[PDB]
RNA sequence: CACCCCGGUGGGGGAUCCCUCGGCCUGCGCGCCGGGCAAGGACGCGGACGCACGCGAUAGACGGCACGAUCCUCAGACACGACUGCCGGUCUCCGACAGCGGCGCAGCCGCAGACAACCCCCCGGACUUAAGCAUAUCACUAGGGGGCGGAGAAGAAACCAACAGGGAUUCCUGCAGUAGCGGCGAGCGAACAGGGACGAGCCCGCAUGGCAAUCGGCAUCGCCGAGUUGUGACAGCGCACCGCG
RNA sequence: GCGCGAAGCGGUGGUGGCGCCAUCGAAGGCUAAAUACGCCGCAGGACCGAUAGCGCACAAGUACCGCGAGGGGACGGCGACGA
RNA sequence: UAGCACACUCGGGCGCGAGCCCCGAGGGCCGGGAGACGGGUUCUUCCGCCAGGCCGCUCCGCGGAAGGUGAGCCGGGUCCUAAGGACGCGCUGGCCCGCAACCGACAGGCAAGCGGGCACACAUUCCCGCGCCGUGUGCCAUGCGGCAACGCACCGUGCGCGGCC
RNA sequence: CGCCGCCAGGACUCGCCCCCCGUGAAGCCCCGCGCACGCACACACACGCCCGUACCAAUCCGC
RNA sequence: UCCCCAGCGAACCCACUGCCAAGGGAACGGGCUUGGCGCAGUCAGCGGGGAAAGAAGACCCUGUUGAGCUUGACUCUAGUGUGGGGCCGCGGCCCCGCUU
C-alpha cells in the first residue's frame, strides 16, 4: 500500500511477474499437453497472502 | 563451447582469473546487444558457458594446486581433506578401534590362532 | 532496585555473582567465605594435625637431606640409557614419591622418613599417612607445601615424599633430623589427636 | 393443441467395457544429515520461459570419463562431440550463539539443528470394558519431552535350580491363556525348562622404584604440558569384477 | 524418595520371620551374531484398475480455504506422432 | 418463473452492430480531493473483444502487448527510548521468577526543500531557479562593549549540575 | 510600515484564569552554565548509504 | 412496485398426484368403498386444504447418554494449618547468649 518493506515488494515482484500466460511458442512443443496457464491470478478474485 | 578446455589447461591461475573478468565483460556487451539489436539465440548461453568453463579450471587447477601445497601439512586445509560425513570424520580410526590393553595383547600372543581340520 | 543492589554488596554472598562474567570473582569470594567457614568450625585433629607444620630453619634443614638423593631428570635420564652400562655402580638412593608408593613402604616398614605435605586438598588423601607412620613406627614431619616436595622428585607437587636408607655421609645428620622432627611430631601423637582446632582454640 | 408412453435420429451426460509409465501389499537390499553451514525456506537463474521440474551469480549439462548423431516450437547448436549416462566441481541469503564446553591453549576442537519407522530414557491420559461406577480395565498404551544407531537396547550370573543338576544376552518354539493377580468381578498374566536360531568373550581398579617404563601439543627428536591426589600397551585389512549373445 | 545404615563374608533360594542346606558374588566398564524397522532402491503378487487403488495414474500436498494451528480436492484414452 | 438498470433527453461521431462508448447541447444529481491499514499493477498508453460485466457495449478495474515508481531534505533503517518483549546466565525435575545483553514507535522524541517546469502516466525524487543540512579533510586566533537589562568575537572536547509536556 | 484600503470569520497559539483524592512520558540528541581539558566554527575542498515511492469514494474486508 | 415486453435468469420443494360428500380405516383420505361431479390442461389474484415447507420436538418421558451448576451426596484432592523426623555450628543455665 505504497508503504512496504523490501521483503514484501520482492514478494509482491515475484508474484507479479509469475502471473503472465504461457509463451506462444510452448504451445508448439511436443507434448505440450497446457493450453492456457491454470495458475493464473486475477488481483480481485485471488488474494496473495503478502503481509 | 567456444572456448575449449584444451587451451585452458595451458593457462595459470591468475591467468584465468583475468580471463573470467575479461569474459564477464563480454557477456554484458552480449547483453547489450541483446536487448537493442537482435542476437544468434545461444549466445549469451554459449558465453556464460564459458565463463563457467574458465572458473572451473580455475577451480581444478586450484585444488591441484593448494593440494601439492598443504600435502605434507599437520592440518591440512578442510577443503582437500575427503568430505566423507560429519559421523565419519570424527569415526574412530581402525589402528584406534584395533587398540586392546596390554592383557589381551599376551592372551592373543600367548594362545594365537591355530590352522586345524577335524575328522572321524 | 538501588537498595537492593546496595544489599546484595554489604553480604557478600556468591550466589548473588551469577552471571557469566562474575565468575572469577565468585570463586574468589567463594575461596574466602570458605576459608571463614572453616577455622569457626571445630577442625577434628585429624584435619588440624596439618596445621602443625614444620618450621622454615626445620624444613629447610629436612629438606637439604633429602637434595642428596634428588631423583633424575627425563634429561638425565634419556643419556644414562644411552651410556654404556646404564646400571653401572651401585644401587643408587633415591626420593621415593607418591602416594601409591609411598604407602607400600611405609607398610613394609622400609621408610626410614615420611615427609607429608600440609596443604593437600582433599585432605584425607594424606589423614591416615601420620597414623600409619606411627602404627610402623616410621619418623613422619608435616611440611608446608606440597610444591616444595614436587620441586625435590621434579613434579609440579605431590603429596608425600619418603627415603628408604640414607647415605653414609649423611648418618649424623639424619640422626640429629630425626631426633629433630619427633620431638615435633611423632611423639606428639597422642597429644595431637585430641587437639581441637578453629572454632575450638577459642 | 397440449400431455403421456414406445421406437428412430439428434442432443445431453459420462456409466459400461477395454486399456494403464499409477497405487497397494510382501520379500530383499540400503541404512549415508549437520559450522566442510544441515532439514526447511526465501530470492534469483532459460534467447524467446508462465507453471511444473532442474539449478545457484560457474544459476535450464561447468569439468573428467564413458557414449556416438541427433536435439528441436522458432531460431539455432553439433565429430573442436549432438542427445545422453556416471561421478565431481560451483553451490546466493534466511535457518543451528546473550552461546556452552574440552585441551596450556601462539592455538586446536566439540555440542547445538534435522531425522521421529525401528530402538533407549523420562513424563503420562481419557474415550473404552466392567452392561452404572470409584479400584480395575483401556495401559505401564496414546500423547508429550529427551537421546542414539544402522540397528538399538541387552549381555558374560550376587542366575536358574532342588537334579545324576544346568550355565551371558537376544530371538524363535514351548511352558501357557498356565502358576498367579483381580470390586477373586470384568479382566489381566509371566518364568525355569525341553527343542532351536545364533554363538564370544573380555576389561578397568592396588603395575616399576636400580628412577612414569605413559600421554597431549608444537614452530619437533627438542621444548612445553599432562601426570606420583598415579599415567602405561596393535591385529586386522585391501583390490579387481566383461561384453557379446 | 526419605529415615536408618552394613559386612568380612555377603546376596539369593515365587519372595512372613528365623534356622538350615544349596547356589552365586551386587553396588565399576565393554562386547559381534541371531532381533526390529519407515523413507528409499530392487524384485515379486490368486491385490485395485480412474467414484477403485495412496490424498495425488493429470502443472498434488497442487489449485483452493482458514488470523492461526491447520484443512485439502477435482481432472486418464484420436491415429500408422504420415495425413 | 422468482428476480435483474428502470433522471434523464436530443443531435452528432467512430463502428458489422449502440438506450448505456465518445462528442455537443439541454435537464438534473452529489460529495470530491489527499495519506494510513489493506490490495498489488488494478495505474497509463496502444490493440482488442462475438468470453466476463445481473441487459448490451465499439466501453471497461476485462483480454493481449507494452510503459511506468529516480530522494542528503518525504517515510522507515544506519538514532532514541515508552508500555512491554527477551533465545543468555542464575534458580529448577520443569516452569514461574531474579539479573537482563539485546529489542520494542512507518502518528512518540526527532538534522535539513520550497516555488515552478516537463510529462501518456509518474517526480517536493527528474529538470530549472533559489536554498538548506550533515559528514570528512585541510587552514588557527588566545578577545571586547554597555552603570545595567545585555550586546558581540559565525571555534572545539570531556565531566558535573540542570533543561520538555 | 520603509527597502491598495475597510469589515468579518478562522485551524491554531502565548499568558492569565479555571479543573483534578486525575497534576498530565521516557531516553538519546542537543543546549546552557560550573569545573577542566585542548585547540578548527567560519572559510575552502570533497561527499551524502539501504529500503519504500505508480495507483485504489467499483481496486480494502464482508465468497 | 405489481402488470406487459426485450435481454438476462435462479432457489425452495418434489413417492405419485382430477375434485367433493359420507362411510369404513391407525378412531380427521387426493388415492379405498358407495354416491356427487369435473376434465384444451391457460392468465391474474388468492391464502381453505395438501394434518404445506422449514428443523432427526427445545415441552414431556425413557436412556443404567451427558454437561453446566450446587451442597448436609460418595470417594478423593490443591490450599491453609499441626505434630514428629532429616536439615553435620559453638557456648553457657527447655531457657539464654553467639555466628560460622
Ligand atoms: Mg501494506
Ligand atoms: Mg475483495
Ligand atoms: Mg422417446
Ligand atoms: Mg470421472
Ligand atoms: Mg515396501
Ligand atoms: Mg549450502
Ligand atoms: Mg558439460
Ligand atoms: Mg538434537
Ligand atoms: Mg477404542
Ligand atoms: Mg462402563
Ligand atoms: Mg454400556
Ligand atoms: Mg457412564
Ligand atoms: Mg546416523
Ligand atoms: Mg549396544
Ligand atoms: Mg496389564
Ligand atoms: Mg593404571
Ligand atoms: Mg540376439
Ligand atoms: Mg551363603
Ligand atoms: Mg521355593
Ligand atoms: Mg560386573
Ligand atoms: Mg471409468
Ligand atoms: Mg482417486
Ligand atoms: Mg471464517
Ligand atoms: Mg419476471
Ligand atoms: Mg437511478
Ligand atoms: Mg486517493
Ligand atoms: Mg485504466
Ligand atoms: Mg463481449
Ligand atoms: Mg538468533
Ligand atoms: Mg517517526
Ligand atoms: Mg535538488
Ligand atoms: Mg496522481
Ligand atoms: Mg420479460
Ligand atoms: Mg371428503
Ligand atoms: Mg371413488
Ligand atoms: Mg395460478
Ligand atoms: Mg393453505
Ligand atoms: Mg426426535
Ligand atoms: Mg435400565
Amino acid at each position: 500500500g505504497s508503504r512496504k518493506t523490501e521483503i514484501i515488494k520482492t514478494r509482491l515482484s515475484r508474484a507479479l511477474v509469475r502471473n503472465r500466460p504461457i509463451p506462444v511458442w510452448k504451445r508448439r512443443m511436443r507434448g505440450n499437453t497446457q493450453q492456457y496457464n491454470m495458475k493464473r491470478r486475477h488481483w480481485r478474485r485471488n488474494k496473495l497472502k503478502i503481509y | 563451447m567456444k572456448i575449449r578446455t584444451l587451451e585452458l589447461r595451458e593457462k595459470s591461475v591468475e591467468e584465468l582469473e583475468t580471463l573470467a573478468f575479461s569474459l564477464k565483460e563480454e557477456l554484458l556487451r552480449l547483453r547489450q546487444q541483446k536487448n537493442t539489436q537482435t542476437l544468434k539465440p545461444h549466445e549469451i548461453r554459449v558465453m556464460r558457458k564459458n565463463i563457467a568453463r574458465v572458473l572451473t579450471v580455475r577451480t581444478e587447477k586450484l585444488y591441484a594446486e593448494m593440494y601439492e601445497k598443504h600435502k605434507n601439512d599437520k592440518r591440512m586445509p578442510k577443503d582437500l581433506r575427503p568430505r566423507l560425513t560429519k559421523a565419519k570424520r570424527m569415526a574412530l580410526t581402525k589402528r584406534q578401534l584395533n587398540m586392546s590393553v596390554h592383557s589381551v595383547c599376551k592372551r592373543r600372543r600367548a594362545y594365537p590362532r591355530m590352522y586345524f581340520s577335524y575328522s572321524e | 532496585s538501588q537498595a537492593k543492589r546496595e544489599m546484595i554488596e554489604r553480604r557478600r554472598n556468591p550466589r548473588d555473582l551469577d552471571q557469566k562474567h562474575q565468575r572469577e570473582e565468585r570463586k574468589a569470594l567463594i575461596a574466602e567465605r570458605v576459608h571463614l567457614y572453616r577455622n569457626a568450625l571445630r577442625i577434628p585433629p585429624a584435619v588440624y594435625q596439618f596445621s602443625t607444620f614444620l618450621n622454615q630453619q626445620d624444613m629447610d634443614q629436612v629438606l637439604s637431606l633429602f637434595r642428596n638423593y634428588i631423583p633424575e631428570t627425563r634429561a638425565e635420564k634419556k643419556k644414562r640409557l644411552m651410556s654404556e652400562n646404564p646400571r653401572a655402580g651401585r644401587k643408587p638412593i633415591l626420593i621415593k614419591f607418591g602416594l601409591k608408593h609411598v604407602t607400600d613402604l611405609i607398610e613394609r616398614k622400609e621408610a626410614r622418613i615420611v615427609i607429608i605435605a600440609s596443604d593437600v586438598d582433599p585432605i584425607e588423601v594424606v589423614v591416615f599417612l601420620p597414623t600409619l607412620c606411627r602404627k610402623m613406627g616410621i619418623p613422619y614431619a608435616i611440611v608446608n607445601g606440597k610444591k616444595e616436595l614436587g620441586t625435590l622428585v621434579h613434579l609440579k607437587s605431590t603429596s608425600c615424599i619418603c627415603l628408604c636408607d640414607v647415605a653414609p655421609k649423611d648418618s649424623v645428620e639424619f640422626k640429629n633430623i630425626l631426633a629433630k622432627i619427633n620431638a615435633i611430631f611423632m611423639d606428639n601423637y597422642e597429644i595431637t589427636m585430641k587437639k581441637w582446632g578453629g572454632g575450638a582454640l577459642l
